[PDB]
């Protein structure tokens, strides 16, 4: 256990949107993967993607970056997921984003604890099951204890450490 | 079962049908690996064809117009592909579409003899390098149109495809000379037009064919006769070879011995080289666009050799 | 003034095939106006002074001037941003040109600044206007200059084989970015560097490429002729490229390319796209751009140095007038392909693209 | 004449390397070669070459590649005779007609060729004219003016 997913969703739903880092463009699009679901693979067509002013796009500027899509359709049989941006609302983008670091800090947190995929069942998950998210209530965690209403970690052995890390505000 | 080695497909179309070339074969595979298929996703559609194609690809040695032909097909579909609302729009858009593709292109030989013709005048001479069923349908065409004109058919080493060509005239009543391919220059002034096949257009305009088309632009040029090559648009490839010469070399090509000290100690048509030095040999030469006269496709003639690029580019989306 | 002046400069149409070309050049502050900002100056003075300057790293810095000019600039509230801005630019270019003739690079450049100023709506507010710009210079940075350069490189060396030998002229920031790049990703290879007076430009050329470890060798351009045996492909990249196909660059670029079509060896010309342009020349006399012709004199291998040469007095003797053009144009026939952003062209292909971009 | 398979068997023989290039590919090999060297069945009075049927084939080839081409000749080979075109030559059988039909509808494959007597119809040989012959090589010396080898020429017939 040594890189673990985000979210409780194994993948998303439809209507969804996801930070996304892309890998590679090919004839017939976009390899990318999902950040927030260990990296897992994913497409997106050409039309679909980002507009262009080329005769044949070749700025890959994108190449490298994390951008932000929405979800078209999965296929949780075979790993086949086809996105889209184009039609990522452009205020809707940066509420990902804007949302995304929260969930970023929360597993650069864990992964220094980590070294994992059972601490998602132990706190995060069920905390975002708690209350809206695990960041919105998270610097209430350090103000509060009846947080932990119904909380079983593993053990107090490495929480008592990490409620200590919950400083970093 | 399913769909099985779509190069069957591919290879009873060729049986099913002989007069149609190889590119529209695959082309009618692909449709039908589409149509036979259930993907539930965008991206296993165009993971499948991309393997389909490749295994196509694969299968054939690496044959140029095939490997064009397949190419421009998928950014086709691809192009105004889109979802929405439902998913069998998805196969339903592809399929449609790419049924429309095939009717497109089956039907371009058609549309090139009907622009070719006219330049077969009453009485003309022309000269050819082998066997190429664009050139024979502008040919045939001129002559179903009642026009009197001769013309000259190179042997086409080492494809040899020149005895074919001179036949596939014969059968249709017009005047044949075979001329071997050490002797086009000497014809040169007695032809008025210069016709060839393509087997692939790259991106400067150029012309790549079978190993003699750039020797008789050559002539042509210096003869100060036209030169006038027959392409289908789907032989537009994504290539720009620098010089006449940077192609892609399925074999190694033209080397030498290392010949140690062992001593081993006018018409004669059995002095051939062997069949193992002349696959030394190599098979296509590239001819450069100041050579052609005029670029021939279903799209039109086309001169520019500027605009040969703006319609290619037009073709991968 | 000008006025006056119009007619000594129509004046000069006469016998010298150069009578045209203006030698005019302002090289100090001397008499300088007041509407022309600090780092406007600063520029002008690297326009007229640097010897090594890219036509993109002029674009660039031309533009990242452009933007303090109009983040300083205080319009009149009298009146609005969109009036009274161009004509502050205006007077801008008048002295940066009067400094050293504006390249092709730069003249698109402001001929789209200018562009933009005349569509943005009223509405926004001077404040607004500004950080709007501000944006679409940064981007036609990014996307016309820094990134088509970026595509070129791979691109170009997409076409480098192992075992090549290859040659540049007179340092083309863009063909070194490729060269460093090629040899990065391990193309076994080597580069000729052909060089020319006045002022070597090419020495710098071998500077980069030797402190990046590229086998390369080093001889004047008078020694074509001796070393395009070896040469096995042609690199160039160019000051702009014309709509019927030629290529626009410096001096001995013709040479370049004329006696390497005569060895049956290929001219790539590397250009971004916004160097094109609509213009079109016959000879290489009608547009072109002067340098000092005293740079002539200097004898030996050095530019300032200490070199009496036996025509210092050129200026004061009858019938002896030193010249030296810095740009020349190379019919189509010897570039067998341009390599732009848009990926390798024919250069004949040019005004296409141009007519691409102006569907806006 | 097919002559090839015999020029490379009296070289290889001789400890030197051997490449049998087809007639139709001679242009592909240029860019490869730096000279070309052909020998010569006659020599005319405009400096021309009469040799095998496919000399003027490559003597194109190496003037547009910039390659010298160079040709041998013995002084007992210059003939007395000027042709005004490359096909100014006598024919011993008539060559290069064409047939008349009438209403009768009747990779590698090496053994697709024609036949004895459709070669037959076809040249047996070929001129190249002087501009495309960098020099001669006789024994009164190397010659390439081509007016020098009419002076030498005229000297002969005498």
């Amino acid at each position: 256990t040594s890189h673990c997913r985000f979210y409780e969703n194994k993948y998303p739903e439809i209507d969804d949107i996801v930070m996304v880092n892309v890998q590679q463009i090919a004839e017939m699009g976009a390899y990318v993967k999902l950040l927030e679901y260990d990296n897992i693979e994913g497409m997106i067509l050409l039309s679909e993607l980002s507009r262009r002013r080329i005769r044949s796009i070749q700025k890959l500027i994108r190449v490298g970056k994390n951008d932000v899509a929405v979800v078209l359709r999965v296929d949780k049989e075979k790993g086949y997921i086809d996105l889209s941006k184009r039609r990522v609302s452009s205020e809707d983008i940066i509420k990902c984003e804007e949302k995304y670091q929260k969930s970023k800090t929360v597993h650069s947190i864990l992964r220094y604890c980590a070294e994992l995929e059972e601490l998602y069942k132990t706190i995060a998950w069920p905390l975002s099951r708690k209350f809206g998210h695990a960041y919105e209530a998270f610097k209430l965690s350090i103000i509060d204890e009846t947080v932990w209403e119904g909380i079983e970690p593993p053990s107090k052995d490495v929480l008592d450490e990490l409620k200590n890390y919950i400083s970093k505000r | 079962q399913g769909e099985f080695d779509i190069v069957q497909v591919y290879k009873k179309f060729l049986q099913d049908d002989p007069e149609i070339t190889m590119p529209v074969a695959a082309i009618e595979a692909l449709v039908q690996l589409l149509s036979r298929s259930q993907a539930k996703t965008i991206s296993e559609f165009m993971d499948i064809l991309q393997n389909g194609s490749n295994t196509l690809k694969e299968g054939v040695q690496n044959n140029i117009s095939l490997s064009a032909g397949c190419d421009i097909f998928q950014r086709f579909v691809t192009r105004s592909l889109h979802d929405v609302g439902d998913f069998e729009q998805c196969k339903r858009h592809l399929v449609e579409n790419g049924k429309l593709f095939i009717q497109r292109a089956r039907a371009c030989r058609q549309r090139i003899a009907h622009l070719g013709y006219p330049l077969i005048r009453d009485g003309s001479v022309i000269l050819t390098h082998g066997f190429s069923r664009g050139v024979a349908a502008v040919l045939l065409a001129a002559a179903k149109r009642h026009v009197r004109f001769k013309v000259f058919v190179t042997e086409s080493r080492p494809s040899g495809s020149g005895c074919l060509m001179t036949r596939t005239l014969k059968n249709a009543c017009i005047p044949t000379c075979m001329v071997l391919d050490s002797a086009v220059s000497f014809t040169m002034n007695r032809v008025d037009l210069v016709l060839v096949g393509a087997e692939g257009v790259v991106e400067n305009g150029g012309l790549i064919n079978q190993i003699g088309t750039f020797q008789l632009a050559v002539f042509a040029k210096h003869a100060h006769k036209p030169f006038y090559a027959v392409a289908e648009s789907h032989k537009f490839v994504r290539m720009f070879p620098l010089s006449q010469y940077d192609i892609p070399f399925s074999r190694p090509i033209l080397e030498f011995d290392d010949p140690s000290p062992e001593t081993v100690h006018a018409i004669h048509n059995e002095l051939i080289m062997n069949e193992e030095q002349i696959r030394n040999n190599p098979t296509l030469d590239v001819t450069p666009p100041e050579f052609v006269s005029g670029l021939i496709t279903d799209l039109g003639i086309i001169d520019s050799k500027s605009g040969v690029s703006e319609e290619l580019i037009k073709l991968y989306l | 003034d000008a006025n006056l002046q119009e007619k000594k400069i129509f004046e000069e149409k006469q016998v010298s095939i150069f009578s045209h070309l203006d030698w005019r050049r302002r090289r100090t502050t001397e008499n300088i106006p007041k509407d022309i900002h600090p780092a406007v100056i600063r520029l002008g003075l690297k326009l007229a002074n640097y010897k090594i300057f890219g036509s993109n790293q002029r674009c660039i810095d031309l533009l990242k001037t452009f933007k303090i000019v109009i983040q300083d600039y205080q319009t009149p509230y009298g009146t609005t941003l969109s009036r009274h801005l161009t004509t502050h630019i205006n007077s801008q270019i008048a002295y940066l040109v009067s400094t050293r003739p504006l390249s092709i690079s730069m003249g698109n450049a402001i001929r789209f600044l200018k562009l933009e100023i005349s569509v943005l709506d009223i509405d926004l507010t001077d404040d607004e206007g500004k950080e709007l710009l501000l944006e679409k210079i940064d981007s036609y940075i990014r996307d016309r200059i820094i990134i088509a350069g970026q595509v070129i490189v791979q691109a170009a060396t997409e076409k480098i084989q192992d075992g090549d030998v290859i040659l540049t002229y007179l340092h083309s920031s863009t063909v070194n970015d490729v060269l460093i790049h090629a040899k990065n990703v391990g193309k076994k290879f080597r580069v000729v560097v052909v060089d020319s007076r006045p002022e070597f430009e090419g020495r710098v050329c071998l500077k980069l490429l030797t402190e990046h470890g590229i086998e390369c060798t080093y001889v004047m351009i008078s020694a074509l002729s001796y070393i395009m045996q070896e040469v096995t492909k042609i690199f160039l990249g160019g000051h702009a490229m014309l709509s019927n196909g030629a290529l626009y660059s410096r001096a001995g670029t013709s040479l370049i390319s004329l006696l390497g079509h005569e060895s049956n060896v290929p001219v790539i010309a590397c250009c971004e796209s916004y160097k094109f342009t609509e213009r079109i020349q016959l000879d290489s006399l009608v547009y072109n751009e002067l340098a000092p012709g005293d740079q002539l004199v200097n004898m030996g291998v050095d530019d300032f140095e200490e070199k009496p040469g036996v025509l210092a007095n050129w200026k004061s003797v009858k019938n002896l007038k030193l010249l030296s053009l810095k740009y020349d144009v190379t019919p189509p026939r010897l570039i067998t392909v341009c390599v732009c952003e848009m990926g390798l062209l024919p250069s004949t292909s040019v005004p296409a693209i141009i007519n691409e971009f102006k569907q806006v």
